[PDB]
């Protein structure tokens, strides 16, 4: 039930992917720590929410 | 593969594309970038939002509560014996800033609780290591009348023991709420006043107030027996939401918080003096 | 080429059409088109009443005057519509309800006037209360109807702690709700510029943290109409125009028949 | 174990 | 029912979902969820009152 | 064997269910079960409400009392429900409307009782006025509401020829419409004989020589409860026992949406 | 000796089965916790314990 | 181990 992850590496020492281990010890998922390899999305749906979406090189109002 | 996008290469431009030009009437952000306005280089971009996700934003330990817990001799007056919090995040301000930036969230909850204790007597002897118990009373449980009545045999509430010098208790909580996600604001009223009813009172209840007794009351006590000298005892409890989805963007809080709305009242004038003109 | 403009739109819905030939487009709020309850987020287990057209068309209020000294307007979503035809009757004899809604906002005046109103569409817009004593608004203070309420220049306390007034008191450039007015660009929104257009149109779905919920007890949504630049005129220090707010619901769907609710508002 |  | 087989009657069970008059008359009680029972054979009557709420879970 | 008989029914439409443990089967009128317009017999061009659930449910109208000296009792349809719930409501908000019905009148009574009621469904039931005067019978008058009417043993004229009353002068062995009584059977029909059974249902489709039509103006149905055989009980000379009608609307569709009728009933 | 099972997951994070990991570290039973994955029955033997089960819809006294 |  390990689950195995690459680590993003910040500094490098002189010595690749780094990995990182996780094994949930507890039934309730409440109890998980957050595993931050977290999505995101477009911000359209509050900056342009338009019935029409134009094009930016075309004027605005037609 | 997180970074945020390149910049391309542009040159010069002379057409009939115009995207420094628009309308924001629209309700539209125009979505240029520099190489839309001015000569740009190719740059390979490795900067990401790693640090401003809804979970990175919300992943800290904020304290919400410090309540105050003696251990002396039962009196007859008005002691400390055992005290009641009822959970919320609207008694400091700091998080409830940050979580009203939405109208709604999806979260579990993980709680830390740091106990300090201290004498208040030059001296009475001294106390042996205090055991704390921290037992959630949902809506409708009966509460404690007295530090050591029944209720505190817990047989279905759950209970943290705590013994003092231990490293900080923590637990987690799920999504407990009644609806699909929680409501930050509630733009409406619990009970509606009807033409029919007797007296004004029946349908009066508080402007943007849910539930009267929202999630319970930790009770909070010292299990020890009283020694000769009084110990004081603060526990901090410290919130931090895990597992977070937040529905809906609002301004932030501008002007100072008075009470659980969005009330207002002193230092309405957030804003500093600058000439339109100085840099 | 046969001419189809973002600013001239025809909205119609039962048995009525609106027209603009000066509009900016249309907002459909967060992206969202309203829709009907899908039985996989469903929760009430009775059949719904669905009225369709005899609920889901175009209900005008009353129109309010827009002068130099205005501070702004605003109505809730769906007491607004309390009292409108049988969208009215459907929201008092059932339990619960649920819509979306279509707004346009109308204000025309000429070449020579200018002024820009902001439109902003805001889920569970709380307002803040006139006094010292918190969460105090009452229910028919709180619930205005069509007639809506106005905002102020400043924070006025309901000092009368004898015959309290329980009546918000909405500080224009806090939003009514002590955040910054100008940040209320993250709701969705329109500016009616005299200049450029006559008319905002926004498409709201309904949101809430239920699927559906007392049309009674609380307001879904709020609109807000504020001058973020007031009306002018050639030099005629008391210019006045109409602005009128028509409001269609869309995808309305009830539940929990019984006798009707009779609110007591005065 | 499960790598991702 | 517990009267003797010679008594007959009729009888209407009804349910308001919440936010109106609690029913002082029939003619109210009617307008929401109900049963018209028929006293008979069948002895008893089941009138079921069907989850109607806003939220998913209400309090005890 | 596992025991369905036609004695015992259930009837649920929307929220409301009716049981029986003493029926006698139940009549659907001239073979038709309700139904909405087909668009090849459609005639308004607009899209129709159908509130369904909303109104096509049981309504209870008040009870009546059957003693030994009752004649009978009187209601049109759908005027017996114009004030009822939603049905009321968009039956006056539209120009025109439609609906079919399901019809329970209930009264039971003891083995020791006797009396037999006889349960009529006519089709436009045009009634008898109360003078000299021809088809002079007021609009408030010829339409009691859910309260009806009753029938008489004789013509009484109105004779205050100065300030007439207006009124139907319905005669029971006359069918209250020149008719002979008897011959009421070939109109769809169950009789309550004490005896026997403790109610009667009957399914109406809408009848009419249009499609659709105002509701306000015409009725279409008028029920008719005339005791075919009266009252009677061990030796006691003033039983009285309750009779109930309960009807439910069906198939209901309106057209021609606008402001509310209000008629001037008094 | 490792037992992985699947958590029911609630709140979600911006981030599928998430499984979690058990092993009994004691000889006796009563050692171990509670699995809590338990399974239900029918209410029947209280409230229907007929000889004869009749169906809903027909009459109970026939 | 046993995955169920
Ligand atoms: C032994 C200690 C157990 C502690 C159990 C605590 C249970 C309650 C957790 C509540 C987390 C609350 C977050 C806030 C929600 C509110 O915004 C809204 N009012 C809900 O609609
Ligand atoms: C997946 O889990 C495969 C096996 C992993 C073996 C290491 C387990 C370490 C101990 C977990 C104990 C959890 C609480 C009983
Ligand atoms: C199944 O158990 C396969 C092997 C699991 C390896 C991890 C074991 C962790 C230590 C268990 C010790 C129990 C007490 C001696």
């Amino acid at each position: 039930g390990a689950q195995v992850s690459s680590q993003k590496v910040g500094a490098h020492e002189n010595s690749s992917t780094i990995n990182y281990t996780t094994i949930n010890y507890y039934k309730d998922s409440a109890s998980n720590a957050a595993s931050k390899q977290d999505y995101s999305q477009d911000p359209s749906k509050f900056t342009e929410p338009l019935k029409d979406v134009l094009i930016k090189t075309a004027p605005a109002l037609n | 593969q997180d970074s945020l996008p390149d910049t391309k290469a542009s040159g010069p431009a002379h057409s009939k594309e115009v995207p420094a030009l628009t309308a924001v009437e629209t309700g539209a952000t125009n979505p240029l970038a520099p190489s839309d306005t001015v000569q740009t280089r190719h740059v390979v971009q490795r900067r990401s939002r790693s640090e401003s996700t809804i979970e990175s934003f919300f992943a800290r330990g904020a304290c919400v509560a410090i309540i105050e817990v003696d251990n002396e001799q039962p009196t007859t007056r008005a002691q400390k014996l055992f005290a009641m919090w009822r959970i919320t995040y609207k008694d400091t301000v700091q998080l409830r800033r940050k979580l009203e930036f939405f109208t709604y969230s999806r979260f579990d909850m993980e709680f830390t609780f740091v106990v300090t204790a201290n004498f208040t007597n030059a001296n009475n002897g001294h106390a042996l290591n205090q055991v704390y118990q921290i037992m959630y009373i949902p809506p409708g449980a009966p509460t404690p009348k007295s530090w050591d009545d029944y209720t505190w045999q817990t047989s279905s509430n759950p209970s943290i023991f705590y013994t003092y010098g231990a490293a900080p208790a923590r637990i987690s909580v799920p999504y407990v709420g009644l609806a699909n996600a929680y409501s930050h604001f509630y733009d409406g009223f619990a009970k509606v006043p009807l033409k029919t009813d007797a007296n004004d009172q029946i349908g009066d209840s508080l402007y943007s107030a849910m539930t009267v007794d929202d999630f319970g009351v930790l009770a909070v006590r010292v299990v020890n027996d009283h020694n000769p000298t009084k110990v004081t005892s603060k526990v901090r409890i410290y919130m931090k939401p895990k597992h977070v989805r937040v529905w809906c963007p609002r301004p932030p809080r501008a002007v100072p918080y008075y009470g659980p709305g969005v009330d207002y009242r002193n230092n309405l004038d957030p804003l500093s003096e600058k000439g339109l003109t100085t840099y | 080429a046969c001419g189809y403009s973002d600013r001239v739109l025809q909205l119609t819905l039962g048995n009525s059409t609106i027209t603009t030939q000066e509009a900016a487009n249309s907002v459909v709020a967060y992206g969202r088109w309203p829709e009907f309850i899908r039985d996989d987020e469903a929760n009430p287990v009775d059949q719904p009443t669905e009225p369709d057209v005899a609920t889901c068309r175009f209900y005008t209020l009353d129109t309010v005057m827009w002068g130099k000294e205005s501070k702004g307007w605003w109505w809730k979503l769906p007491d607004a519509l309390r009292d409108m035809g049988l969208f009215g009757q459907n929201m008092y004899y059932h339990y619960l309800g649920r819509s979306g809604y279509t707004v346009h906002v109308q204000c025309n005046a000429s070449k020579f006037h200018q002024g820009a109103l902001g439109v902003f569409a805001i889920p569970e817009y709380c307002l803040a209360g006139d006094s010292d004593k918190q969460r105090y608004t009452s229910y028919a203070n709180a619930n205005p109807g069509e007639r809506g309420g106005k905002f102020y220049s400043q924070f006025n306390k309901d000092n009368a702690v004898t015959s309290p007034k329980r009546e918000f008191c909405p500080v224009d450039y806090l939003l009514g709700c002590g955040v910054l007015l100008g940040n209320a660009f993250v709701y969705p929104h329109q500016i009616i510029n005299l200049r450029t257009n006559n008319s905002a149109t926004i498409v709201l779905p309904y949101v809430n943290a239920l699927a559906i919920d007392s049309m009674v007890k609380h307001n879904n949504w709020g609109i807000a109409i504020l001058p973020l630049s007031p009306l002018d005129f050639a030099q005629d220090s008391s210019v006045e125009i109409p602005i009128t707010v028509t409001i269609a619901p869309m995808c309305s769907e009830f539940n929990g028949l019984r006798n009707v609710t009779a609110p007591k508002f005065q | 174990i499960s790598e991702v | 029912f517990c009267g003797s087989m010679m008594a007959t009657g009729k009888i209407l069970v009804a349910y308001a979902p919440p936010g109106a008059q609690p029913p002082t008359s029939r003619k109210e009680a009617m307008l929401g969820t109900h049963v018209i029972w028929d006293l008979g054979l069948q002895s008893s009557c089941t009138m079921v009152v069907p989850w109607i709420s806003n939220v998913t879970y209400r309090q005890t």
